[PDB]
């Protein structure tokens, strides 16, 4: 089964037959992509009780004009913008084959390592991508 | 395996000169017996022993012996068929960037690449100083890994619920999502769009069915949008909605003539607007108006437009005098431009157009290379027997077609020599072959078969002296004068003016003065019609004067070929007095397009405004032609001139009435006008043919029955028509089983000649009707998708020569 991420995967075969030594194979390549989604580019560690911009840009490989509604889901080791009762939900269009950068302001409160994750949803189509990535909190 | 009987069956025939004939015997045929199918076969009595013989002990090898075993069966008969005729399963599109291109060191061009799943490949080829360099070749795999595509019918009736049947296919190995939705439009009413998710299953397919109701007439637009994992992509159909009902095409012709020369003046002419009895509603009478400049005009413009158009759209491919006809308006303009020497009229190049009118005539040339038998002769239908009749037309248009293009010397020198030596009597008459008819000729049996001789001599002297400039022997010339004799000394007193026309024309090419020719000539003079006083109009007519008194309008294809028949042996006598009230009548009877009532009365009718306009010299046609409605503004107008005289067609949308407006100027040009209505009803027509369709449910599969019987006309013999085309509309969404048509023109007992399955039409051509009993043919068909609301289809049988000999039944 192939993992989460929106990368490219190389594969690496490393043999060893008792007469014929050791054969390292070349690089094969698998090719994970889809059409909607986000990209959550994530600090490595971020400060506690520091209140942090975290971006989470939204790519749109698909040439018609789209209609998107990207939520914040809740959590309650942050201080985010979404409550418990109602998220931070925003719409807007993108262009074809455009980017949109969304931005996040996001203050933790405790220490360790939490989710973060962002829903979005295109309206009246199929595509829809949601991301739950850790942040690693350190206090000092 | 192969019980006892056919291992011996066929092995029997298995190195017979009959073995074909047991073979087509063994097929299945429910509705005939055995000897109601052998009275058909014309090959001898030798095939007929083999296939009775190969039938008789097929139906008792049907009763007891099993599905399995007789199906192993069908295999094995298989050796006794000739070798497997070449064929292809598949279609590969015209194939695109066919150029050549002059590089300096870099050129970068760009196009679409064709609306096509196929895996294309580039490959380039670089001749220059140094020599020749085959490049590296690229491909450009067009692939689309979950797509769909709908299968929108071709025709779809104004207020069927249609039901529009669509397939995605998804080849990559794991399943995944999709959903597909529609472009509403503001005609089409469909049960902003919501996506519901479906899903394919991996390496496999899922229908996708959709619901439509149309109401406005015309071409509209769907967009269908699959939205699947890998994008959105929106796939573009053009649905067309059509009325319901037949399409009757009604015409009229007027010769615009400012000088009045060759007859009385003519400088007005209105155009009702008679709205019928029997209409559809809500659809609009649709009209065209057509305005060329010289005699000819309405036959340049078949040939110089390239939208490609045939003289005969109308009738049915499929004979070997359907491809003749492709050749003919091409040459009739070849023989304008080159012996009146009217180069002068293109804005191109006339060396270059010239090239075009003889590519076209040699592309025609190549047409009926293909009907030619193994002894140089001209079968009718594919693989048919041979006929007297076609070669004598084979070499009427190949013998004309050699003074503009150079034929082979050999091709017409065994061709002539198969009609002089094998069918022709001691007394100069000719015979068929075949049991081909091409026309019906009126009176009684022994009276009849005189008649039908001399049409067939008449018919073959100008395939022989049309042919006799390029291969004069000594043999064809020695059987010309028993020939003519034959046609001098039995056609008076003739019992048809029709044969009486063909028999002075077909004199007319040789001695034309023998005491008896022009004994006729006088006798064709005598039961001419005329209209007016002095005579506006003549023509001629099928029927003798002293039998039928009746001088009618809309004259049939009988009354037209006459007419030239009469014209020409009376401009090979050039005889300009006389034949004045003839072309203005001949030429306003053509319709629009070039193209008259049939074929035969097309290659006679266009040599008659051929050889009479080399008569007619510059005429300085420039006149401010102008053309309004009465209580209405006009469209509008042009300088029409001898610099563009080939203008368009004009189309009248409004629902007034028209009035063609020449006041002062000079020429001699042609108004026609199509009017093309939709109708509910024919009983008011005259049906010349029994008719009964009905749709049955067969036990072996929903199965369509059609027969029909030849109504004779008074005075005639009781045998049957001639040469018929039956036309099954099918119904909307119904699809006709192939594989029962040709198990009907395919054996040694063939029922008909040849069938086509033509946007959705069944057109099925045959030698002949009768009239005594039915003709029924029997195919089975599949309800291919759901039409609720569905709107009942047509059935028309009609003579291929003579169109308006027909019937009409509506049928769902
Ligand atoms: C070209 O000769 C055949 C054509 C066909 C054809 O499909 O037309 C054929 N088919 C056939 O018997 N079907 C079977 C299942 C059947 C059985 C009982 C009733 C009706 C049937 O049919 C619908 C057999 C044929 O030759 C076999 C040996 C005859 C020779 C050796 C004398």
């Amino acid at each position: 089964y192939l993992r989460d991420s929106i990368t490219t995967w190389v594969v690496l075969a490393v043999s060893f037959t008792p007469t014929k030594g050791i054969c390292v194979a070349e690089p094969y390549e698998i090719r994970v992509m889809k059409v909607f989604f986000i990209d959550l580019q994530m600090p490595y560690s971020v400060v506690k009780n520091e209140q942090v911009e975290i971006r989470a840009i939204l790519h749109n490989y698909v040439n018609e004009d789209i209609y998107v509604r990207v939520e914040l889901l809740y959590n309650p080791a942050f201080c985010s913008a979404s409550t418990k009762g109602q998220r931070y939900r925003q719409q807007f269009p993108i262009k074809a084959l455009s980017s949109r950068a969304v931005p996040f302001v996001i203050v933790p409160l405790e220490q360790g390592l939490h989710d973060v994750e962002i829903k979005a949803s295109v309206q009246e189509a199929l595509w829809s991508d949601g991301v739950r990535k850790k942040l690693k909190v350190v206090p000092e | 395996t192969l019980q006892k009987k056919i291992e011996e069956i066929a092995a029997k025939y298995k190195h017979s000169v009959v073995k074909k004939c047991c073979y087509d015997g063994a097929c299945v045929n429910n509705d005939e017996t055995c000897e109601q199918r052998a009275a058909r076969i014309s090959l001898g009595p030798r095939c007929i022993k083999a296939f009775t013989e190969c039938c008789v002990v097929a139906s008792q090898l049907r009763a007891n012996i099993s599905h399995k075993d007789m199906q192993l069966g069908r295999l094995h008969m298989k050796t006794l068929l000739p070798v497997s005729k070449p064929e292809i399963r598949s279609y590969f599109p015209e194939s695109w960037l066919w150029e050549v291109h002059l590089v300096p060191r870099r050129k970068q061009l760009q196009f679409a690449l064709p609306d096509s799943l196929t895996t294309w490949e580039i490959q380039g080829v670089g001749i220059s100083n140094t020599g020749i360099c085959v490049a590296d070749t690229v491909k450009a795999k067009v692939f689309k890994d979950v797509f769909l595509e709908m299968n929108i019918p071709y025709s779809v009736v104004r207020g069927e619920q249609i039901q529009l049947k669509g397939t995605v296919y998804n080849y990559r190995t794991s399943g995944m999502q999709f959903c597909v939705k529609m472009s509403a439009v503001e005609g089409i009413c469909t049960s902003s769009s919501k996506c519901v998710r479906q899903k394919v299953e991996g390496s496999s397919s899922h229908l996708v069915t959709f619901t439509v109701l149309p109401l406005e007439i015309g071409l509209h637009n769907i967009n269908f949008s699959l939205e699947t994992w890998f994008g959105k992509e929106i796939l573009v159909k053009t649905l067309r909605v059509v009325p319901e009902g037949v399409k009757r095409e009604s015409y009229s012709g007027v010769t615009l003539d400012p000088r009045g020369i060759y007859g009385t003046i003519s400088r007005r002419k209105e155009f009702p607007y008679r709205i019928p009895l029997d209409l559809v509603p809500k659809t609009e009478i649709k009209r065209i108006l057509s305005v060329k400049g010289l005699l000819v005009g309405e036959i340049l413009s078949a040939v110089l437009s390239q939208e490609g158009i045939n003289i005969l759209t109308h009738l049915p491919k499929g004979s070997a005098e359907a491809e003749l006809m492709s050749v003919v308006p091409v040459f009739y303009v070849f023989h304008y431009l080159e012996t009146g020497n009217h180069w002068n009229i293109f804005h191109s190049d006339p060396l270059i157009e010239k090239q075009k009118l003889k590519k076209k005539l040699k592309e025609g040339m190549l047409s009926i290379m293909s009907y030619r038998n193994a002894d140089y002769s001209y079968s009718v239908w594919k693989g048919g027997s041979a006929s007297t009749w076609l070669t004598a037309f084979a070499l009427r248009v190949l013998g004309q077609v050699n003074k503009y293009v150079e034929q082979n010397q050999n091709s017409i020198c065994n061709s002539l020599l198969w009609l002089v030596e094998n069918y022709q009597l001691d007394n100069g008459s000719f015979k068929e072959n075949s049991q081909y008819q091409p026309i019906k000729l009126q009176g009684t049996l022994p009276v009849e078969a005189r008649e039908n001789s001399l049409y067939l001599t008449a018919f073959t002297v100008i395939g022989i002296r049309k042919a006799f400039d390029i291969c004069p022997l000594v043999k064809i010339d020695t059987a010309l004068i028993k020939a003519d004799n034959f046609l001098l000394e039995n056609t008076l007193p003739a019992q048809s003016t029709f044969t009486l026309a063909i028999s002075a024309y077909a004199l007319s090419l040789g001695d034309k003065t023998h005491p008896q020719f022009r004994s006729i000539v006088s006798a064709l003079k005598r039961e001419a019609l005329v209209k007016g006083n002095p005579p506006i109009y003549r023509f001629w007519k099928d029927n003798l004067q002293h039998k039928d008194s009746s001088v009618p309008n809309t004259g049939t294809a009988r009354m037209v070929e006459t007419t030239a028949y009469a014209l020409l042996t009376s401009l090979n006598l050039k005889d300009i007095n006389y034949v004045n009230p003839v072309i203005k009548w001949l030429s306003e009877e053509q319709r629009y397009g070039g193209g008259f009532y049939s074929t035969q009365d097309t290659i006679n009718a266009i040599e008659g405004l051929t050889e009479y306009s080399l008569l007619v010299k510059q005429l300085r046609l420039s006149m401010d032609i102008d053309v309004s409605y009465k209580h209405k503004g006009a469209l509008h107008n042009y300088k029409m001139t001898d610099k563009n005289f080939l203008g368009r067609p004009v189309e009248v949308l409004l629902n007034d009435d028209l009035i063609v407006s020449t006041g002062f100027g000079s020429g001699l040009a042609t108004v026609h006008v199509t009017t093309v209505v939709h109708k509910t009803s024919t009983s008011e027509e005259v049906c010349s043919f029994y008719l009964k369709i009905d749709t049955q449910d067969i036990e072996a599969y929903k199965r369509i029955v059609a027969c029909a019987s030849y109504k004779p006309s008074r005075e005639e013999s009781s045998s049957g028509s001639s040469h018929a085309v039956m036309d099954i509309s099918l119904p909307t969404g119904i699809s006709a089983n192939e594989e029962d048509l040709k198990a009907l023109v395919e054996g040694v007992d063939q029922l008909f000649t040849d069938y086509q399955i033509k946007d959705g039409h069944v057109i099925l051509q045959l030698n002949s009707i009768p009239s005594s009993d039915f003709l029924c043919v029997r195919f089975r068909i599949f309800e291919l998708f759901e039409v609720g609301f569905l709107s009942p289809a047509t059935f028309t049988v009609y003579e291929y020569h003579r169109p308006d000999k027909q019937c009409t039944m509506f049928y769902s």
